[PDB]
């Protein structure tokens, strides 16, 4: 029960799952063929949440993959764990996005979505009891920006009660992947706050330095950067899938983390992080995990929690650890960092304790942050937005694909109406 | 021929109850498969063959913590018509505990409970074990407390409800689930016993010399209170006590039904030597504020009525000498209108220890119940948490958007303001 | 020396009867070849040597389901002069059941039946096992019900007829074959017991924990009713009951002869432990509306007269205590003119289980027969199906074109409108 349908979108949104589904299947002992090889009977206790049990004692990931070109979908099946997916779920267009939100939401998105919304519906009745949908995409490109959000508005009409969370990729502050990424951000951020219950923002630029300053990786490729994305997503649902002393799910991490229904942009963190030449000198204790999280260089977003206050904090723990070693540390980080939290929410620390550690470690954790430091993350987008839009830069491509200025003007001020909320709750009493 | 059935609501219902029913198995010779290779008619009905079953109704809205009983060591002990589960959990939401999900299976649990009463005649009361922080232990309890007063009514209900800690918080929505369940259970319940987490971590570090306990290790001490209140039913004692008597001996006013529990002695096995544990040594440890299981200092309040339960080697001349020294002190000060504030019970059999446990096999032990007035200071700070979180309208849309009128907070808060100053009325003395 | 022969009509006659006669073989020590390496004079006549035969008359208009007995495990048990078949089936057509094909071999089955009566003297009654949906179980039965009242008459006929399910339909022509057989059998039959498919799938999922049963698995529970009504004939009991008594104890008015059946307990083998199955626990499960084998809620109607059959370890003081608690309830409400509405029967021998079966060997079991009034609500919705399908003149040419006057529907429907409001006359109380 409580099954989750996994949906992907974009070139970034596909290769994450090739890393993501490699990690989840190795938490239950699954070959790339699709059979079972585990030793303990606990691994099949909640196996049905990411697996529809097929015939022949095989297992398939309840996953739907969406692109606008075949340049990625053939690359997934020709790698490791590309054999696990069902060949019917690869729904994709033929031409390509062209890195355009207008083509990603109006031109090709109107055609391909009917070949997806039946497949989601085909996985809807496959679920014995549906929990919610998770989405993996980006915000700078074309496919991950528009075609992701075009699914979200149709799903929320079909499922108002079901939860929704998107592991999006917020673009970096200084270096630029996409030239038109301020237009692709604001026109998609206007859609995220309409029909998503929570969002976990991940920056590329922070994940470069986490792999370099902490892991000391000489050549960090995407087979290692996307591994930290998978360690976050597996660290959230790890209480839904295993017995623990204090359970948690995607609903407990949604009610206790969102005070107001538009203030739901989060920041993830992971702990511990050991280098291959710096692991044999560390004391693996629970208070070592706590002080590693709350600094700047362990956040997975370009954010400064020193210039900001937290509102809600969720920590999900894995492994056979005690409670007084956890609960006393959660109190002490509120006392010494008393200016770093908010005043009108008393004791804003959420505790989640599981009993299955990650394979390869003994104890671990997963950090979920919610602070008003993301107001710099959106105003810097909004500063680049108002500079380009007043020059009508790159505007005729969107205008040529059926789009008016009032689409921009409402979406511009709605971000300004978003940040003005955060600054209002930042320094009140 | 007197029976008493138990209800376990939420995750705190399950993980307390498994350590509780483990202790009942080890006393009446019950194996983990029910056989015994009498006196246990109270909590264990008998089949046609020589196998017995517990009188348990385990219920939760999430299936994880139930299935550990369905596959664990106590697999073939419990009737599988009693492990009532559901699809989706309330997940810290009083609306999903009382208005959305709890509306479904509230008419399913009541079927099994009445079938337990059909094979009993001495049904004295109930045992409802839940928590205040979580939604399922608050919401699904609060709807259940209506239907029990509808159907049975006269049977003396009880609560070993987990009081929310004033400085150790797990969930953010504890100042909403604590307040909203208080407006409901005040109309129906009879006597709610409070056990708090924070004071147990104070005791188990200082008095058990264990600085790293778990919830399984905390539930071992909670089972000491459960076996020592229901001690006069199973075993016979020199001076017994009934479950109907607790709502008369400890409830002066019908709007105040909050006593608290205290257990003594709590010493480790290597420290079990070097002292004799005399009856006056183990009774001054009860009224000491450092040994209570609720972090509320009683010296800033008064005691309306106290209760003393004794089990082990107990001489009634020694208990009489133990009480009179306490009333001649000044750190304990009673309320002016109640000089006769003690209900003393004596049972012969000592508490036994679980193998692989933490406490030690002693000759005698005390479980003290007291109805203080200093707990209202914790109620003000709980309401002080509620004042800031509601005036900012925080987390409201998760409640109103799931079938809850927003004006219902105006009804619960004003009733809370009444009971906040009801301790002001009782706590002051009379005129001359 | 009291005998009772059985008739099995249609496919529902065969596949019920094979599971029924399997149970009779396993009780009297009967092997699958008749030998027994007394008391069974009722259902088993004896040859000149030491071989016995069943008193069965199997009949169907299609040869498929008969030949599985002719080649199956019970090959050398049944006399091959009793497996009367034909060339073409009726195939869901009351005209081909009563007017075209059934005219031929109605004078062939009556030859073998009278030869069974020639070797019997205590011929009490008949057993006619058929269905209402199919044509052969409706048409060939309705012509057979005339000739039995012509020839024998006084012998108390019975029906375990399959009532059509209100929400699970196999054939489209069920609202024609149900209504047209009701106009005919009302003139001839004595007591028609109803067992519906839809409620058995409700029980066998919920109470046997099997979510995927088959017709062979459904016929195992139907054989429990057959052995428990004919229990007072084969075995001896402390308080017996006769087949002549059922048409007197349960038929108040001659135009109403529709009771229904209920069996209890129905528990699986792994759930057969953990409870004692006391006589009051297994009797409140009978009058519970969730455990009936006909999906008709009796709490929206009344009971004219009830019947209780007991087999197993049965103490008559315990049955007396079990009945009086039921009449002091409110969910069961009888009709005002019948305070004495019970015919209680007790047999000693428990029901045995088939090897490879689904239920478990218990000490005692109950088969309840009750004559409700809430079944007329299902008759209105059955007629509500008949109103739309006949006013549109649907499927009429398959009936009129095979020897049936179209005005015969005007005769059956107006008689149905009489019996529809005959429950209105009885179901209301008197004046003051
Ligand atoms: N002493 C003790 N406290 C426990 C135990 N299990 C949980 N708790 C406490 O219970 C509280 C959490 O409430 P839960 O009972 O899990 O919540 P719930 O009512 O089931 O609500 P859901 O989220 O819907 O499951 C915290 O204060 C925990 O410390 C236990 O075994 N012992
Ligand atoms: N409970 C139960 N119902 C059965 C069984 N076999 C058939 N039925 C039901 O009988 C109905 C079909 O009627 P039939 O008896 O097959 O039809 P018929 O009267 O023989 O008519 P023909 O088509 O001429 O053979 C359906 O409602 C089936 O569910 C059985 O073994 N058990
Ligand atoms: N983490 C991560 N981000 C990537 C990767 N490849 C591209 N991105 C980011 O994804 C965004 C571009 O999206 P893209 O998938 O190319 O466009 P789309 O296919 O139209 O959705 C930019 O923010 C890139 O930094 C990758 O392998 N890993």
């Amino acid at each position: 029960m409580r099954e989750i349908v996994h949906i992907q979108a974009g070139q970034c949104g596909n290769q994450i799952g090739a890393k993501f589904w490699e990690v989840i299947s190795d938490e239950h002992g699954i070959d790339p063929t699709g059979s079972y090889h585990g030793d303990s009977d606990l691994q099949l206790e909640r196996i049905n949440v990411y697996y529809n049990e097929a015939a022949g004692n095989k297992y398939v990931p309840r996953a739907i993959l969406v692109d606008l070109e075949p340049g990625t979908m053939d690359s997934v099946r020709s790698g490791p764990f590309g054999q696990i997916f069902r060949p019917d779920n690869f729904v994709f267009g033929q031409s390509g996005a062209g890195n355009n939100w207008a083509k990603g939401h109006y031109t090709e998105g109107a055609e391909l979505v009917d070949s997806v919304l039946d497949v989601v519906r085909k996985e809807s009745e496959s679920c014995d009891c549906l929990q919610g949908f998770q989405l993996t995409h980006s915000l700078g490109g074309g496919t991950g920006s528009g075609m992701g959000t075009l699914l979200i508005s149709k799903i929320r009409e079909e499922y108002p009660d079901r939860i929704m969370n998107t592991f999006s990729v917020v673009p970096s502050p200084k270096v630029s992947d996409t030239v038109v990424e301020p237009y692709n951000a604001t026109l998609s951020v206007h859609q995220l706050v309409e029909n998503t219950d929570e969002t976990y923002c991940i920056d590329n630029e922070a994940l470069y330095d986490i792999c370099f300053r902490t892991l000391k990786l000489t050549t960090p490729t995407y087979g290692d950067l996307n591994h930290l994305v998978s360690a976050t997503m597996s660290g959230v649902t790890t209480c839904l899938r295993f017995p623990g002393q204090l359970n948690a799910d995607l609903r407990k991490l949604a009610v206790n983390m969102v005070p107001f229904p538009r203030l739901h942009f989060f920041m993830p963190g992971f702990a511990p992080l050991t280098s291959r030449g710096s692991q044999q000198y560390r004391a693996l204790t629970v208070p070592e995990l706590t002080q590693q999280m709350f600094d700047a260089k362990n956040m997975m977003a370009a954010c400064d929690p020193r210039h900001g206050r937290y509102l809600t904090v969720a920590a999900v723990f894995r492994g056979r650890m005690s409670m007084k070693e956890v609960d006393e540390q959660m109190l002490n980080v509120q006392n010494k960092n008393s200016s770093y939290f908010v005043e009108w929410i008393p004791n804003n620390v959420k505790t989640a304790v599981c009993d299955i550690p990650p394979r390869g470690l003994k104890m671990s954790a997963t950090f979920i942050g919610n602070s008003t430091a993301i107001q710099e993350l959106f105003k810097r987008i909004s500063e680049q937005f108002t500079a380009m839009f007043r020059r009508k830069a790159f505007l005729h491509w969107y205008t040529g694909e059926g789009m008016d200025e009032m689409e921009f003007t409402e979406a511009e001020s709605n971000m300004n109406d978003l940040v003005s909320e955060y600054q209002q709750y930042q320094d009140a009493t | 021929m007197r029976e008493c059935i138990s209800i376990h609501v939420g995750q705190a219902g399950v993980q307390i109850g498994n350590a509780c029913w483990e202790l009942y198995c080890l006393e009446h010779g019950i194996q983990p498969d029910g056989q015994m290779p009498d006196s246990f008619n109270t909590f264990f009905s008998e089949t046609g063959a020589g196998k017995h079953v517990p009188r348990a109704v385990f219920v939760d809205l999430e299936p994880t913590v139930i299935d550990e009983v369905r596959t664990g060591t106590y697999r073939q002990l419990f009737h599988p018509e009693q492990l009532i589960t559901g699809k989706e959990d309330a997940a810290n939401n009083y609306a999903r505990g009382h208005y959305t999900i709890g509306k479904e299976i509230i008419d399913l649990v009541l079927d099994r409970i009445r079938k337990l009463a059909d094979q009993c005649t001495g049904l004295q009361g109930f045992l409802v074990f839940h928590s205040f922080g979580g939604g399922t232990g608050s919401g699904f309890t609060s709807l259940l407390m209506e239907r029990l007063s509808v159907d049975y009514g006269k049977k003396s209900k009880l609560e070993f409800s987990i009081y929310p800690a004033p400085q150790v918080s797990t969930a953010v929505v504890e100042p909403y689930n604590s307040i909203l369940t208080t407006h409901t259970t005040l109309e129906h319940s009879d006597c709610a016993f409070m056990v708090d987490n924070e004071a147990i971590y104070d005791i188990c570090r200082r008095n058990l010399d264990i600085e790293r306990p778990t919830y399984t290790n905390l539930n071992r001490l909670i089972s000491q209170i459960v076996s020592s209140i229901t001690a006069s039913l199973r075993f016979d004692g020199a001076l017994n006590v009934d479950l109907t008597e607790f709502q008369t001996n400890l409830v002066p006013y019908p709007r105040i039904h909050f006593p608290l529990a205290t257990y003594a002695p709590v010493i480790s096995a290597e420290k079990a030597y070097h002292e004799q544990l005399s009856v006056a040594e183990i009774t001054n440890a009860c009224f000491e504020p450092a040994n209570q299981m609720v972090k509320c200092d009683p010296r800033h309040g008064k005691y309306m009525a106290c209760c003393l339960l004794y089990r082990g080697d107990v001489v009634p001349k020694d208990v009489n000498a133990a009480i009179a020294t306490i009333k001649t002190k000044r750190s304990i000060q009673f309320v002016d209108w109640c000089p006769t504030g003690f209900k003393v019970g004596i049972n012969y059999q000592p508490p036994t220890v679980v193998p692989g446990g933490d406490l030690a096999k002693v000759q005698r032990a005390v479980c003290m119940l007291s109805n203080t007035t200093a707990i209202a200071e914790a109620w003000a700070r709980l309401d002080h948490k509620f004042d800031l979180m509601y005036a900012k309208r925080a987390f409201v849309h998760w409640y109103v958007g799931e079938g809850m009128e927003e004006g219902e907070f105006s009804e619960a808060r004003e009733d809370m303001a009444a009971l906040e100053k009801d301790y002001e009325e009782v706590g002051v003395d009379s005129v001359e």
